[PDB]
RNA sequence: CGGAGGAGUACGAAGGUGCGCUCAGCGUGGUCGGAAAUCACGCGUAGAGUAUAAAGGCAAAAGCGCGCUUAACUGCGAGAC
RNA sequence: GCUGGCGACCAUAGCAAGAGUGAACCACCUGAUCCCUUCCCGAACUCAGAAGUGAAACCUCUUAGCGCUGAUGGUAGUGUGGGAUUACCCAUGUGAGAGUAAGUCAUCGCCAGCU
């Protein structure tokens, strides 16, 4: 006979882009997500497809914070 | 009711139930007149008449009342509505209240009904009445078919004993 | 022949078997147990065969509890047949089983009886075994 | 009274998965004393004491005294963990009495 | 309870003024009293406030419109003491309407703009 | 030619904005309505929902409703994947 | 010392059980004239005053009944070199999860008011 399987997607290249501790300028993506598995703080925007990218020039910083314990990333002037 | 509660009703039943605190003798928030037109789609008019009815009865506009969600077993769907309710507070409710206990009670077939059992349990009694008539409106022409109606009367009454003292001083037959 | 009512997923990938048993090697439904001391796989007919074994020569004087249940499926192509075009069907199921693990628990018989009929089943199984008890600690 | 059994000093050193496989070869069980009114306390024991006490049942329930040089200590059994499949003790944990 | 739905109300815009940086105008109302509150972005700051429960006002009913365009007035008064011009007004979950109004007005009369 | 599922659409509102609201599940009483039809209170808790397969998400809800509307614009575009 | 608002963290901070305050604040409470509100209801939103109370609710004090935090030691795993091949042993570096002893009724800033 013959199987009914074999197909699959092309890649999509998801994940962090620029880590802890880096130097960043206004524009760079620093994280590409399928959801919102982190959230934006100070100087960080997102995207139409949760992109997270940086609105400033500065150094890019990741927590944890609040009540519900979800990550935030950031940018220090 | 109107003032003959807010003058000495509350008076008797603090000297009976023996409360500490003014604000703990039980008062009846309000009552809820509800009845589901069930089968509506059938003929999709049934519920214009019981609308109109139902607000000769109260001098409030109700509200139709839509479903969630289907049921297979029954015809009914979200989108489409299946029941009607209007809840009265205040001066509508007390004056409700005495043309009910006025005249409903003469007209139902058979005295002493209702039972002091079949209360809620939070001070809230639920009852049903049978039949659009024992109320005053016009005759059996020019109204619909016959239809049946729930009447929820909810109280701040702590317990049952409590909500049933209330019932008793107002003068509810049972 | 003990077999899973439902299954999400009908094949499996093949695993490898290492480790030790550090859960399920304590004596807790009964008094006198038997033990693997190596590696392996048992399957349901042997699993039964040695239930079987077990209880007709305590002639049902006790409780035995079984502590092994076949729950990952094994397919093998039926015959004659090249190799590739996909994977084959499922012929029969398997626990896997790891150095020691309890298998059979026997609670209201004499020691004599139960290590005798654990005598009896050790000669259908695939493997090593031993014979513990219940312990304080 | 009933139980004496005499322990030595295990460092630093002697901590860890190797010198702890090391000393099971050499035939010793490490173990550790936790109790109030002190940090707790490594020591090693011998396997043929070890398992000479753990058949006798009262073992569990009375009071047990672990000598290491002139230093005496009361605790009672509070943990033994036992290989899977050869079952011989490996670790034991003494709680101040 | 009626003070969570108005502080799940006002969490919206309290979040945005956050994001946005800007200075806070913040209200509080009740029966008898009505409050406002000027803060900084950081939020760690009171740079004014203003109350009916001041000296000049107590005498009075201080839960009405009146007063409510007194303190409008006296929190503009002190934001143009402080040095504060453009703000963001939070409204604190409770409806523009009323009182509320009547101190924003007062407010943008004395001289805060927004 | 390994193991499992979907796609070749839909929507002038199912888009935008201001405002407002949280699901589903059970325990008690009530009409021809009961396992399951509408309605009151109470308990525990997100298992509801998100046009469609699954994954990653969703309280400032991204879930739900109302009024007004066309940013479902034109010229571009630092910077980055 | 007590109350209200705005902030920093989100259980060592919560749930549950017991107890207390209104002189000021807070809440309930009166009425539907005026502004405004109900897919019907001043029930919620909103306005005018204060008749009464701390009943409900907010706030504050005790605990360990839950929940939560949580060692030491050992065990599993693992990079490099060597040995062996049911997946393990040695040297060196590294080191959980679960469980145990133990701990837990939080804490810190800005503004206004009262005895």
């Amino acid at each position: 006979g013959s199987t009914k399987n074999g197909r699959d997607s092309n890649p999509k290249m998801l994940g962090v882009k620029v880590y802890g501790g880096q130097t960043v300028t206004a524009g760079n993506i620093i994280v590409r997500q399928r959801g919102t598995e982190f959230h934006a703080g100070a100087n960080v925007g997102m995207g139409r497809d949760h992109t997270l990218f940086a609105t400033a020039d500065g150094v890019v910083k990741f927590e944890v914070k609040g009540q519900f314990g979800r990550r935030y990333v950031k940018v220090e002037t | 009711l109107k003032a003959r509660y807010n003058d000495e009703l509350k008076a008797k039943l603090q000297e009976e139930l023996s409360i500490k605190n003014v604000m703990e003798i039980p008062r009846i928030t309000k009552i809820t007149l509800n009845m589901g037109v069930g089968a509506a789609a059938t003929d999709k008019k049934l519920l214009d008449g019981a609308v109109a009815d139902m607000q000769l009865i109260a001098g409030q506009k109700p509200v139709v009342t839509l479903a969630r969600k289907s049921i297979a077993g029954f015809k009914i769907r979200d989108g489409w509505p299946i029941g009607c309710k209007v809840t009265l507070r205040g001066d509508q409710m007390y004056e409700f209240l005495d043309r009910l206990i006025s005249i409903a009670i003469p007209r139902i077939r058979d005295f002493r009904g209702f039972s002091a059992k079949s209360f809620d349990g939070r001070g809230n009694y639920s009852m049903g009445l049978k039949e659009q008539i024992v109320f005053p409106e016009i005759d059996f022409d020019k109204i619909d078919r016959i239809r049946g109606m729930d009447i929820t009367i909810t109280t701040t009454a702590r317990t049952d004993d409590e909500g049933r003292a209330l019932m008793r001083a107002f003068g509810f037959p049972f | 022949m003990l077999q899973p009512k439902r299954t999400k997923f009908r094949k499996v990938h093949k695993g490898r078997n290492t480790g030790l048993a550090h859960r399920g090697s304590t004596v807790s439904f009964g008094s006198i147990a038997i033990k693997a001391t190596e590696r392996g796989r048992m399957t349901a007919r042997q699993i039964e065969a040695a239930r079987r074994t077990i209880s007709r020569r305590i002639k049902r004087g006790g409780k035995i509890f079984i502590r092994v249940f076949p729950d990952k499926p094994i397919t093998e192509k039926p015959l004659e047949v090249r190799m590739g075009n996909g994977k084959g069907n499922v012929e029969y199921w398997v626990c896997e089983i790891k150095p020691g693990k309890i298998l059979y628990e026997i609670e209201g018989v004499n020691e004599d009886l139960a290590r005798e009929a654990f005598a009896l089943a050790a000669a259908k199984l695939p493997f090593k075994t031993t014979i513990v008890t219940r312990t304080v600690m | 009274a009933n139980f004496v059994l005499n322990a030595q000093a295990r460092a630093e050193d002697k901590q860890g998965k190797g010198a702890s496989r090391r000393l099971r070869r050499e035939s010793l069980v490490p173990a550790i004393i936790y109790g109030g009114n002190a940090e707790p306390v490594a020591v090693t024991l011998e396997l043929r004491e070890l398992v000479k006490a753990l058949e006798s049942n009262v073992f569990f329930e009375e009071v047990v005294e672990i000598k290491v040089g002139d230093k005496v200590e009361n605790v009672k059994i509070q943990a033994l963990q036992r290989h899977p499949a050869k079952n011989t003790p490996m670790h034991a944990d003494f709680k101040r009495a | 309870e009626k003070k969570q739905s108005r502080l799940r109300r006002a969490k919206s815009t309290r979040l945005h003024i956050r994001a946005l940086g800007a200075t806070r105008l913040c209200v509080n109302r009740t029966p008898r009293h009505i409050y406002a509150q000027v803060i900084s972005a950081d939020g760690g700051k009171v740079l004014a406030q203003a109350s009916t429960l001041d000296a000049s006002l107590r005498s009075g009913t201080t839960g009405n419109i009146e007063a409510a365009t007194k303190v409008g007035a006296l929190i503009a008064e002190r934001a143009k003491a402080a040095g504060v011009t453009k703000v963001a007004f939070d409204r604190s979950g409770f409806k523009y309407h009323g009182r509320i109004k009547a101190l924003a007005d007062a407010a943008r009369e004395g001289g805060l703009e927004f």
